[PDB]
């Protein structure tokens, strides 16, 4: 079906169709244009006339130009092909490699599982790190939030965290880039490249990028986490697998939305965020779930606008999450890695229901140590080491020998730390630390734990750096 | 006389510092409160001015 | 075409559509679209009607086609529903078939009045200690349930539905309750885990769920609440008894907020507007309870609102405390600490079940409630005496999940707290104390918890008996 | 409902068929004219964003398509513009000269010469509104762009193609750290390495006329004009104007960005274009949003900032710095445009008001600066002095508020507090006195290793003075093998040590 432009204002550009109406989410495309200009319908003003949102720069259109139906919403192209290409929000390739060639193609707009495509009990994903597992594991298919965000350690644990769950349960992983600095975005995919999570030589990527621009319109960066859900719906269930999603940044998700419903004339809520934004987000957030066929955990990257919890977006997005870890610079700077507060991460199936009660136990005794050891150090730096009893000094002792554990050498840093990087299975964590806590090494030196694999690997150091 | 002063000033400094920690930490959710509103406030004047035209 | 029954959509978008036609459409009346979906009448309006889609507005266009179905907003209503999760529009969504129902009632249909009601006499048993003691809960009453994310309210709230069995299973029809759980705004992966954790507990066979997930249009999410008081109303008008347990009814409120913005009504304060009061009164005052000449019935009421950053003197947090009867405040302190349920006795109340409480429990209760208070106001010789028996009783009042308890057990372990038997024991090993005596006399003296029971008061045979029981497994510990 | 082209004359001239003898696909007729916002007739062939011309000599651009009329902004006073007015296509998107002909010239956001040196030479032109590259032609930041300033270069590290974002108070330095970046390039440009010359671009937006007359006479004062371009949108320029200068300034950086060469654009101010594109956004009857900016003010910015990129030698390895100016209001860097351009940008320069008076002027706020691309937009020489400088930098802030006590502490913290104020009034810097790499590297060197903790504080802003001197007199030798080697060499260490010594051997 062809219509005509009627009215271009900013980003927002009205058209016309004669014939018959296109239903609204749907996909328009421009003809007489240089560069593929795709317009989502979001209205129906009446009179034959419907109102889209511009997904790219709407200067240059005329009042008349014609525009092609294309009726279906915006569809890209998902399957194994898509690994390792980045493509924009309406799949067109952008990394200059040719195009994606696949037999399949999926509209982003999609709905979340019925009720009954829907596992009934939780799970556990073991990413292979000590920290993420034993504190705060991640629940499989559930959304887990990822706090810090500055020179922390964010995209090497992202790529750690691709690397482990393409090699332990062999899954693929998409990175849905929302409103992503053009500058970190190329600097991602070289680092990518060197690490080997992707590889443009012999096709065995185990990710696929989807970039939404930081200056591409309001239309385009609210839709990109809907293209990067799509590639990994494929994998779930087509492929059957357990998928990784990756969506950074979040609050540029909110922002995205809220500026369209703006444009679109719409009364702000609370703080000046759109009216739907609480629907906004669960549209988005329901999709991200186990089906009985595989699952998807994604991992957003999560800001706090005004350091503030409970502004409507994080107050909104903490609605959903299933968990939480929080990188801190002062963890990085003990040369600690992940730098990962074993503190204040958090995570909703640390319940002895469902991670069983030894995990549970387990993961209890290292926050109390860990919250006593915080505590004697205020005594430490005030009355001095020679303050503390010996049931104290001892637990001083237990508990550095814990942190300097619960740090990880990872296979996708070994041009950063010298050794070579460990995945350790879960039982080998959950031992290790019992072992810690029940004092069986508590004549090793510290040393010995730093950055080491499984506890048998700390007995090794401790062997060959005493002898 | 002297080092049990200087004991009992210690504990008073830590006890006020913790008080103040308190008394930051409800004044922060007061602020942030208050600033929401405040951004509330100003744009349902605008848009009310501007759907009254 | 027929402009009287029929009209065509002229305007679709906000998911409010402008249909041209139905000239003998009811206000608040039920249109269907030609897709498949349904939506209510709001506007009326001299020249078109503004129809809200309980749906998608993806699958409307403008063109299509609008049929009156020619009744008020209603659900399907009955026994029939028990065991069955359900939409806002009383659809079936567990694939388990349909709902087969004779009974429709209007969602919108008013509270019964000043003279058909009466105070509050029967006891809603929850199975939590905390709650049972402290801050009891009657049958008709509308006990607010308010806290934070992630503190511990649906576990009330599932304690409270795995509870009722205990009654369900028996055959006196005046205990019997029929519990409902309305889902606004909320995952359904939790949705469904809940569903499973209560089909375990068979707790389905008397339990409807209502789900408006977040998932789900804001229509939908407004219309839930209204559709569970209707499936609860059913049981209330027939002499039975109900329980609805609204959860959150904040996320109603965030999605009628949606729906008035996109209205273009004026945003008042927190960009709410200024039918929330409305919105929830309208509600929680068909959480009645009959008298006798009205069938006796009685539906109870447990909203749940989630607080930000504990902050209860918000907008809707006050709304809904002064619609409701009482208040569970949950504290977040306490949750992390590992005080679990985190009820804060201290701004906790009832207004109304204190009267309904059971005597057995009302005689041990009141002292324990005399004693947390003075310990409370205390945190020599008095003062470590009331820091000693506070905390012991602060242990016991700790419970685990999806493990209620019924009236006797919690008369036991209360009464071994507050009669002073514990004030020797340290202070870590009360639950081990606690969940070794509730093995002892559950295994062996059942005679003693049947009598208590039976005759609804502790007498004084009953309470010596108790007395020797306690002391002696106190010396066997 | 209604429409703003239903006036009775536009129906008077519809019913008795007079609407054929206008051309209503090339010309149009402004139906209204208020607060530089003409509302037009016609013009049915016209493109978003298009230039027209009205019929008294103005330009305007047509920025709101709605179906009975075009929302034009004018660009200059409405007082020319009257009802029933005849405006005409120009046919092309809004574009301005480019070229070396630029440098030294003072010009408007459409570059035409404001400063009467005669016309602008204007071989090539460019469109303002051109996207920006893609993920592929950049490349990593990783040569860095000398601000000559010891705090920005030592803890604030700036590459070529990395957007900073000098975000500060009103009167704290902003400008300064500007012109004294736009300055110190003369030692680059003066000489022959070619990849190492940095032309310069300073985009004025809404600055009043004077400001912009005494900045120009204190670049041409260093003789730091004849690479320098000026693009004055000041106060009394219409909103459009003030608008489209940071675009036409961007364009003209990215003509030195795609041939080879390098470029630095400094938009000071981007607050005042947010305004300006505030005024005519609210003219244009367009759905306002917090504090009434537009819903696409975060697209305004972004689409601008992101033309500053470091293109791959396949492309020409030319680039284009941006250091975006915005002024805080009290310290609020959680306002909307001020957390957009954060969020945007690569990095911040925080300046401060409780620093400037107490003496640490530029007022750099370390703690609250950051760029992160860091290190990699630093020599070798600079990284090894600066690692250890910012080491004990962060270690002196977390104990400063003792520094009132600093008696009857511990001695680790007596040490930490005297390293730390030799710092600080180290970083102390002059105004328009912009500094070497190898000057700077040679006074924070003597610094951090100590060869200071004899002198009292209140004498190092005259060590640091004197042993410049002696250092740029006597030995240059050693500073230019520090310079053109780019790290300290194990033998240039020595002779370092030494020469510290020695002229601190006798100071007084
Ligand atoms: N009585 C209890 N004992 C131990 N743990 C509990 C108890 N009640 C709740 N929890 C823990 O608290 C967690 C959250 O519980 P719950 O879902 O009831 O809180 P909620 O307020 O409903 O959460 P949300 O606000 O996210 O819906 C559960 O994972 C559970 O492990
Ligand atoms: N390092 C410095 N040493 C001495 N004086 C300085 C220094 N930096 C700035 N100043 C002085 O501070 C005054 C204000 O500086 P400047 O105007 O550059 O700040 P600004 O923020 O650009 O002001 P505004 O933003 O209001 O235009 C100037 O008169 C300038 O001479
Ligand atoms: N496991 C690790 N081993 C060594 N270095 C690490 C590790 N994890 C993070 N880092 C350090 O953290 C720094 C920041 O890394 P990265 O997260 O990629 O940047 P950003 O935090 O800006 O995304 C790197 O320079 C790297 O040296
Ligand atoms: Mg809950
Ligand atoms: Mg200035």
């Amino acid at each position: 079906t062809t219509g005509r432009i009627v009215a271009v204002i900013g980003a927002v550009v009205d058209v016309q169709f004669d014939e018959g109406l296109p239903p609204i989410l749907n996909a328009l495309e421009v003809q007489g244009r240089e560069t593929r200009l795709v317009l989502e319908v979001a209205q129906h003003l009446g009179e034959s006339t419907v109102r889209t949102i511009a997904m790219d720069g709407t200067e240059g259109l005329v009042r008349g130009q014609k525009v092609l139906d294309s009726g279906a919403p915006i569809r890209i192209p998902v399957g194994p092909e898509t690994l390792g290409r980045i493509m924009n929000v309406i799949g067109e390739p952008i990394d200059e490699r040719g195009p994606i060639k696949t037999k399949q193609f999926a509209a982003i707009h999609a709905e979340a599982p019925e009720f009954v495509e829907m596992s009934v009990e939780q799970e556990i994903l073991v990413t292979g790190i000590k920290v993420v597992d034993l504190l705060a594991p991640y629940a499989k298919g559930g959304k887990i939030g990822l706090f810090g965000g500055a020179g922390v350690g964010k995209t090497v644990l992202i790529m750690e965290l691709i690397n482990n769950v393409a090699k332990a349960h062999g899954g693929y992983s998409v990175f849905a880039g929302v409103g992503e600095r053009t500058r970190e975005g190329n600097d991602l995919y070289h680092e990518m490249i060197e690490s080997g999570v992707i590889n443009l030589k012999d096709a065995t990527s185990k990710v696929a990028l989807v970039y939404g621009q930081m200056n591409e319109p309001p239309g385009a960066r609210a839709r990109v986490a809907l293209t990067g859900l799509t590639v990994a719906e494929y994998f779930r269930d087509q492929e059957g697998q357990d998928v990784l999603l990756f969506i950074d940044n979040i609050f540029r998700f909110t922002q995205a939305g809220s500026e369209v419903s703006a444009l679109l004339g719409r009364i702000p809520s609370a703080v000046g965020y759109q009216p739907t934004l609480a629907t906004d987000m669960g549209t988005m957030q329901e999709r991200i779930t186990t089906t009985k066929k595989g699952s998807i955990t994604s991992v957003q990257a999560i800001y706090v606008p005004a350091d503030d919890l409970t502004d409507p977006a994080p107050a909104t997005t903490f609605a959903h999450l299933d968990a939480t870890t929080v990188l801190s610079r002062a963890i990085a700077e003990l040369g600690i890695y992940p730098a990962v507060d074993p503190l204040d991460s958090t995570s909703r199936i640390m319940d002895p229901n469902i991670v069983g009660s030894e995990h549970y136990d387990v993961a209890r005794g290292v926050q109390k140590i860990l919250q006593d050891y915080k505590s004697l150090q205020d005594i430490i730096a005030i009355l001095g080491m020679d303050e503390l009893s010996e049931e104290d000094k001892l637990t001083v002792s237990r508990a550095r020998k814990i942190q300097r554990f619960l740090s990880q050498p990872f296979q996708v840093a070994e041009v950063f730390t010298g050794h070579l990087g460990k995945l350790v299975p879960l039982k080998e964590t959950i031992k290790g630390f019992q072992q810690i806590l029940a004092g069986e090494y508590d004549h090793l030196p510290e040393q010995a734990f730093y950055m080491v694999g499984p506890i048998e690997e700390a007995v090794a150091k401790a062997d060959k750096l005493a002898e | 006389s002297t080092t049990s002063e200087q004991s009992a000033r210690m504990t008073a400094m830590d006890n006020a510092s913790k008080n103040a920690s308190e008394m930051i930490d409800k004044l922060t959710l007061t602020f942030n409160r208050t600033r929401q509103a405040v951004i509330t406030k100003e744009l349902i004047e605008i848009i009310s001015g501007a759907a009254a035209l | 075409v027929d402009l009287e029954e029929t009209g065509r959509v002229l305007s679709i978008g906000d998911g409010i559509a402008r249909v041209h036609g139905l000239r003998n459409v009811q206000a608040e009346e039920m249109v269907e679209f030609s897709s498949g979906l349904k939506g209510m009448s709001l506007n009326l309006e001299p020249d078109n009607v503004g129809v809200v889609v309980f749906g998608n507005d993806k699958l409307i266009k403008e063109g299509d086609i609008v049929k009156r179905t020619g009744a008020i907003v209603d659900v399907p209503v009955g026994e029939e529903l028990l065991g069955r999760v359900v939409d806002a529009l009383g659809n079936a969504i567990d694939g388990k078939g349909p709902i087969g129902s004779k009974a429709r009632r209007r969602v919108g249909l008013k509270a019964p009045g000043i003279i058909p009601r009466i105070s509050v006499r029967e006891p809603m048993q929850t199975g939590i200690k905390a709650v049972d003691s402290l801050v009891p809960i009657g049958r008709g009453q509308r006990e607010l349930i308010i806290g934070d994310r992630q503190t511990g309210k649906t576990s009330i709230a599932i304690d409270t539905i795995i509870n009722q069995k205990r009654f369900n299973d028996g055959t006196d029809e005046k205990k019997k309750l029929y519990c409902i759980y309305v889902a606004i705004g909320q995952k359904r992966s939790t949705v469904a885990q809940l569903v499973k954790r209560l089909t375990d507990a068979d707790a389905m066979k008397y339990t409807i769920v209502v789900s408006a997930t977040a998932s789900d249009a804001a229509p939908l999410q407004y219309l839930a609440p209204y559709s569970g008081c209707s499936m609860g109303e059913y049981f209330r008008d027939n002499g039975k008894h109900a329980l609805i347990i609204y959860d959150d009814l904040s996320k109603q409120a965030v999605a009628y907020r949606q729906m008035s913005l996109l209205l273009r009504r004026p945003p008042g304060r927190e960009a709410y507007p200024g039918d929330v009061f409305y919105l929830h009164s309208r509600l929680l005052e068909r959480a009645a309870k009959m008298n006798d000449a009205f069938g006796g019935g009685s539906l109870t009421a447990l909203p749940v609102i989630e607080t930000q950053a504990g902050d209860v003197s918000a907008y809707i947090p006050t709304n809904v405390i002064s619609i409701t009867d009482g208040q569970i405040f949950l504290e977040t302190e306490l949750f992390y600490k590992g005080i679990r349920p985190a009820i804060n006795v201290g701004l906790s109340v009832s207004r109304v079940g204190s009267a309904a409480q059971t005597r057995a429990m009302k005689q041990v209760a009141g002292t324990m409630k005399l004693e947390l208070a003075q310990y409370r106001e205390v945190a020599d010789a008095a003062t470590q005496q009331l820091l000693s028996r506070g905390v012991r009783l602060t242990e016991l009042l700790k419970q685990g999940q999806y493990s209620p308890m019924a009236i006797e057990e919690q008369v036991a372990v209360i009464y071994a707290g507050v009669r002073g038997y514990l004030d020797k024991l340290e202070p870590s090993k009360i639950t081990k104390f606690e969940n070794a005596f509730l093995s002892h006399v559950i295994s062996q003296h059942q005679a003693l918890l049947s009598k208590i029971r039976t005759d609804g008061k502790i007498s004084e045979e009953s309470d010596a008996k108790l007395k020797e029981i306690v002391t002696n497994f106190l010396a066997g510990f």
